[PDB]
RNA sequence: CUUUAAUGUUUGAUGUUCUAACGUUGACCCGUAAUCCGGGUUGCGGACAGUGUCUGGUGGGUAGUUUGACUGGGGCGGUCUCCUCCUAAAGAGUAACGGAGGAGCACGAAGGUUGGCUAAUCCUGGUCGGACAUCAGGAGGUUAGUGCAAUGGCAUAAGCCAGCUUGACUGCGAGCGUGACGGCGCGAGCAGGUGCGAAAGCAGGUCAUAGUGAUCCGGUGGUUCUGAAUGGAAGGGCCAUC
RNA sequence: UGAACUCGCUGUGAAGAUGCAGUGUACCCGCGGCAAGACGGAAAGACCCCGUGAACCUUUACUAUAGCUUGACACUGAACA
RNA sequence: GUUUAUUAAAAACACAGCACUGUGCAAACACGAAAGUGGACGUAUACGGUGUGACGCCUGCCCGGUGCCGGGAGGUUAAU
RNA sequence: UUUUGUAUAAUGGGUCAGCGACUUAUAUUCUGUAGCAAGGUUAACCGAAUAGGGGAGCCGAAGGGAAACCGAGUCUUAACU
């Protein structure tokens, strides 16, 4: 009775620390919230973290809760 | 599906209208929602239709 | 005997400048009351035939 | 319906150009009724065209160069 | 007009009679030493029967074909698309008739915005009331909840309540992810016109991931785009949609 | 009937060796017999499966049709109720 | 008695008998696009089809289903 | 030869000689080469004729759009940073 299976949404980081992104482009794909974005980062509505601005991606942790960060600085 | 599709049929001349669903025993009253028109460029109230 | 050209291809692709086809997406056709209005607007224009798929089009229509 | 280069517009028969004898030019065809002029560039003799249509670029180069338009 | 009755009219179903169509594998005569056939005379049937065209029913009498794949041989059983986890070896992907579960929806609000609030489980007290209803205090700190299985997330709450509302809006969309492709997903920003808020701002459906079906052939509405001599229309095309 | 200067055994090997490895045995060549082997000869397996193969047969499988049957019109008319 | 000439001669087939059913004769039925033949130069004590299978004792219950026969109120229903 | 894999006890061949399997026509695309060049080339046919005539026609230099139509722009849109 098993067997069933569904097929790979390829979840996961797209781009990692320390790349240089152009703006709109994907970095997180997650299905709740693994990373929160910063500044010039934007969240959409399935989650997904883009870009609103050119730069590297920088990974960082902040808040009470020592949750992870991702933003883009403009260098 | 108990759920059927519907029609808004925008008030003004123009022939433009949506489309949406809703359930006719829950609610078997019409649907009176203002929407934009874009024949005509403004937001009008769309009567619900066949 | 010249080459036949495939009707149903001929009525589907254009040539263009660049030796390139356009063609029509293929899901605006019926069901569209649960498809959301951002993918009906995009599929709307027409979008150049993939390079995979272009050696098939040619061969079937080699006269276009 | 066809296309005309502006540069076989002087071709035709000396600086006069008209819907007739544009089949006996052979660059339309015998078929062809309907015609247009577009914008090919090199024109240097002045032509008179009669019937055809001369949008933008191809009107300007023939005022340039001396030529007129007339329906 | 409701309700009646003469003459004339269109008539059609039905019944009776007649014969001149037609039938006669009835009789007699002739062609003709001929049980065929034809002609004549007569008898019996008779507008039937029978035949042609059209059409409903019946019709393995006959004919042309179909009757899936996976598969620890095949058959039987089960499975076939989509979603959650594991297998999966810390990017992505990754098979088995491997181990567990779900989906073919729902919602004009459960959507948008503004404002406010913060659970489960226990302890003490208290009419019915008792393990478990509601009330007050404390412990506890998300073990709750989140329209639906699972995973991940969520106190700025994505959870709960209320006000006002229709942004579940139209035309686009740099730049990305994802697939062999068809395709699918994300998206700041621009124009037009709106909602909420004092305002900055938020809103292109729903905490996210299933709730879906290509093309063809057709239906409905809009648009002089086309409309085969011309003026129209039919029919196509485009847009919306079934 | 691929060609042969055509032994036994144990093992290895596309997994049952006259042909490989190791070892043992055996002068060369006939004739009469036996039939364990040469997966001996004969027959592109009838079994099983595959082919979007074929052919026949079956039926309340699909689509047709001969035949049978219904009506309309035609050949087909005339008088009465 | 008959049968798989060429691996099966049998319990199989046929059989006299029995029953059912069709057929009024231009018979049913069969072979034929049709004419025309067979049935039959016969016509119900005859002919075709079907099942059973000498003879003896028998052959029970069921008409829902599928066929067949008869009826007809109402419904549905082509061409025209 | 076929296979993951063959001395295989998998298939094929007794031997020799002869014959025996990627061709042809007509179109289209690409490469090489030759001619001409924003031009290139003719088909049928005519022709004391592989010459020479014949430029009907085809391909190319301009595309965009479903189309009207527009035009080095065009479509999309009321209109595009």
């Amino acid at each position: 009775r098993n067997g069933r299976d569904s097929e790979a949404k390829r979840l996961g980081v797209k781009r990692f620390g320390g790349e240089s992104v152009l703006a709109g482009s994907i970095i997180v794909r997650q299905r709740g919230t693994k990373f929160h974005a910063g500044a010039n980062v934007g969240c959409g509505r399935d989650h997904t973290l883009f870009a609103k601005a050119d730069g590297k991606v920088k990974f960082e942790v902040k808040g009470p809760k020592n949750r992870k960060f991702i933003s883009i600085e403009a260098e | 599906g108990i759920r059927e599709k519907i029609k808004l049929v925008s008030s003004a001349g123009t022939g433009h209208f949506y489309t949406t669903t809703k359930n006719k025993r829950t609610k078997p009253e019409k649907l009176e929602l203002k929407k934009f028109d874009p024949v005509v460029r403004q937001h009008v109230i769309y009567k619900e239709a066949k | 005997p010249k080459i036949k050209t495939v009707r149903g291809a001929a009525k589907r692709f254009k040539k263009t400048g660049k030796g390139g086809f356009k063609h029509k997406h293929a899901n605006l056709r019926h069901i569209l009351t649960k498809k959301a209005t951002k993918r009906k607007r995009h599929l709307r224009p027409k979008a150049m035939v993939s390079k995979g798929d272009l050696g098939l089009v040619i061969a079937c229509l080699p006269y276009a | 319906t066809a296309e005309i280069r502006l540069s076989d517009l002087a071709k035709v028969e000396g600086g006069v150009v008209d819907l007739n004898t544009l089949k006996a030019a052979n660059i339309i065809g015998i078929q062809i009724e309907f015609a247009k002029v577009i914008l090919a560039g090199e024109v240097t003799t002045p032509v008179t065209v009669r019937g055809l249509r001369v949008t933008k670029g191809a009107r300007a180069a023939i005022e340039a160069a001396g030529g007129k338009i007339e329906e």
